[PDB]
């Protein structure tokens, strides 16, 4: 059953990814970016910036050089403070993308190289593996997770009075559909008699708030028996 | 978590009304979209940015009408419906104590704050009800006690412990719970943080309105001032050194705001981060969501900000 | 603007071309101050009050514990730069 979801989960990513166009959002916004600043970049040239004509050879042709001087003078303070801007905007945006592939490393190093119990670190849901999938200047993770699907409610209580003395389970809960108390694993309702195996005793029946009365089954009883 | 979404309006800024001015500053070619694109990025990006610490949860859970956890008293944590916002008493305490135009504008959060009290509301009712499967899954409902047990045999305390000093272990826990009601109300600079963000968006703004009133070496500051007295041949050069000296500072502005736009950026994905790992589930990562052994956690909703509380 | 018909008014500004409805939805085209339009079924702009979800009260009680019975292995994509 769990490869086989683990395999139908797998093609439905692959689905999704092949139909929706905004799945790769954050790649896709990067370059467009990155090519939105190049392309400004670019048209900056065009600007007169104050100056006669936005070209070196149109100022330098037809004007002597005395004003040709402070013509170029002022083009060049435009386009140094148009690199500047460039250059300062893309600083800030390297410093976001090392934080994000700073990220992408420490969830790689967590997530794929070992199992996290971080909570909705890798993806969400209880983690159980990660898959690097590389992508165009970045990466993609398939981070499989085990989520809980079909709940049942039942009644609980903090511990159990077999002799006076109180029992708490070892690994686990103790639920009951109604008749029978039974000790379960908190992840998966797995229920199983209660006995001394699972559940250690710890004080008295009266401090416990909640503690209900039953049996709890001794192993080694028949054994003694037999 | 995120600061005012101002977007300076670039025209309106550097130049009036007057139409030689924009005139003139159709030279620079694209300095003013660039400007005007980065504070939009900055404002959208705060918006996601409130939506990713907060909004961790899908379903709007509410508190049982009874709040019988066992002991543990959690009305000063927990929304009052008796005032007119359901907030709660020591979200109150936070919104009391955390305090035209020349072209600005502060956008709206997409959120509100009654919003964001109630997505506060709901991881909180959810993690009281449930624990940590709310957020890893679909919500279980476990008695309150029962959580704290699970919680020690998490820091390595058996549950016996709690079974056993269950009154004495909630009479802490409310106890701990007033003290902080009281001293953020008593210390005036608790909410030093969200102070200090507020104050330097507000100095940032004032400083860019004053530098209106800068002559730049022009000779005077008002462009009407410019455009009277004077004929349009060194106007031209007037209202462009002007310009300059405008841009100079508008540039200056969004540049500090993009250096701060990050540095409130790293500080809410700690927040959503911190949010995950400790509220939505509990952390064994040492010294991160409080001093000591961790167990819980509650997001209080503060003023472009949240509040954890974190109970160790 | 030409369509003065239904003129909304919200704390984001003036919205014109969208009718107001009381019924809360998802967010699909975020407005400001928790107002989010959409275009919804005869189809028109719709402005609305944001929905934050289905509102679910977990039934807690003293002595009610849910246990899942089984889970669903889900793969998530996570893509970062
Ligand atoms: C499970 O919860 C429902 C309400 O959500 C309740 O009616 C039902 O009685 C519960 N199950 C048991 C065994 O009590
Ligand atoms: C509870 O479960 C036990 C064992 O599975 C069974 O013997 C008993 O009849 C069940 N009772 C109810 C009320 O389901
Ligand atoms: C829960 O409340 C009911 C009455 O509302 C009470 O009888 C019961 O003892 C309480 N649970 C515990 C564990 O005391
Ligand atoms: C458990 O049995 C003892 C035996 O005397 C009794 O005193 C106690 O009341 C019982 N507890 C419950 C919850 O019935
Ligand atoms: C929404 O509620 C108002 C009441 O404030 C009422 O006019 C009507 O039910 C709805 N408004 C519109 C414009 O449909
Ligand atoms: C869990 O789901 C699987 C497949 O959907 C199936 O065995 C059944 O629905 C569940 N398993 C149980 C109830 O044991």
């Amino acid at each position: 059953l769990i490869a086989n979801q683990f395999n139908s989960a797998i093609g439905k990513i692959q689905d999704s990814l092949s139909s929706t166009p905004s799945a790769l959002g954050k790649l896709q916004d990067v370059v467009n970016q990155n090519a939105q600043a190049l392309n400004t970049l670019v048209k900056q040239l065009s600007s007169n910036f104050g100056a006669i004509s936005s070209v070196l050879n149109d100022i330098l042709s037809r004007l002597d050089p005395p004003e040709a001087e402070v013509q170029i003078d002022r083009l060049i303070t435009g386009r140094l403070q148009s690199l500047q801007t460039y250059v300062t905007q893309q600083l800030i945006r390297a410093a976001e993308i090392r934080a994000s592939a700073n990220l992408a490393a420490t969830k790689m190093s967590e997530c794929v190289l070992g199992q996290s119990k971080r909570v909705d670190f890798c993806g969400k849901g209880y983690h159980l593996m990660s898959f690097p999938q590389s992508a165009p200047h970045g990466v993609v993770f398939l981070h499989v997770t085990y989520v809980p699907a079909q709940e049942k409610n039942f009644t609980t209580a903090p511990a159990i009075c077999h002799d006076g003395k109180a029992h708490f389970p070892r690994e686990g809960v103790f639920v009951s559909n109604g008749t029978h108390w039974f000790v379960t694993q908190r992840n998966f309702y797995e229920p199983q008699i209660i006995t001394t195996d699972n559940t250690f005793v710890s004080g008295n029946c009266d401090v416990v708030i909640g503690i209900v009365n039953n049996t709890v089954y001794d192993p080694l009883q028949p054994e003694l028996d037999s | 978590v995120s600061m005012t979404k101002t977007s300076v309006d670039c025209t309106m800024y550097i130049c009036g009304d007057s139409t030689e001015c924009s005139n003139l500053l159709l030279q620079y070619g694209s300095f003013c979209t660039q400007l005007n694109r980065a504070l939009t990025g900055i404002a959208v990006e705060q918006d996601k940015n409130t939506q990713e610490v907060f909004a961790q949860v899908k379903q709007i859970y509410k508190t049982p009408p009874i709040k019988d956890f066992g002991g543990f008293n959690f009305s000063q944590i927990l929304p009052d419906p008796s005032k007119p916002s359901k907030r709660s008493p020591i979200e109150d305490l936070l919104f009391n104590k955390v305090t035209k135009f020349n072209g600005l504008t502060v956008l709206p959060p997409l959120l509100t704050d009654e919003m964001i009290a109630q997505y506060t509301s709901a991881l909180l009712a959810g993690t009281i009800t449930s624990g940590w499967t709310f957020g890893a899954g679909p919500a279980l409902q476990i008695p309150f006690p029962m959580q704290m047990a699970y919680r020690f045999n998490g820091i390595g305390v058996t549950q016996n412990v709690l079974y056993e000093n269950q009154k004495l272990i909630a009479n802490q826990f409310n106890s701990a719970i007033g003290k902080i009601q009281d001293s953020l109300s008593s210390t005036p600079s608790a909410l030093g943080k969200l102070q200090d963000v507020v104050n330097q968006n507000a100095q940032a703004l004032n400083t860019l309105v004053k530098q209106l009133s800068s002559n730049f070496g022009a000779i005077s500051s008002v462009l009407n001032d410019i455009l009277s007295r004077l004929d349009p041949p060194e106007a031209e050069v007037q209202i462009d050194r002007l310009i300059t000296g405008r841009l100079q500072s508008l540039q200056t502005y969004v540049t500090q705001q993009l250096i701060r736009a990050a540095e409130i950026r790293a500080s809410a994905n700690l927040a959503a981060t911190k949010m995950s790992e400790c509220v939505l589930g509990q952390s064994k990562r040492v010294d991160f969501c409080g001093k000591g052994y961790h167990l819980m956690s509650f997001p209080q909703s503060a003023p472009h900000g949240v509040v954890f509380l974190h109970v160790t | 603007y030409s369509t003065g018909s239904n003129v909304f008014q919200t704390r984001a500004g003036c919205l014109i071309g969208a009718e107001h409805v009381n019924n809360s939805y998802e967010c699909d085209i975020p407005i400001g101050a928790g107002i989010c339009a959409s275009y919804q079924t005869s189809q028109s702009i719709i402005a609305y009050t944001m929905s934050l979800g289905a509102e679910n009260s977990v039934a807690y009680s003293n002595n009610s514990i849910a246990i899942p019975t089984n889970f669903t292995i889900s793969v998530t994509t996570e893509i970062l730069p």
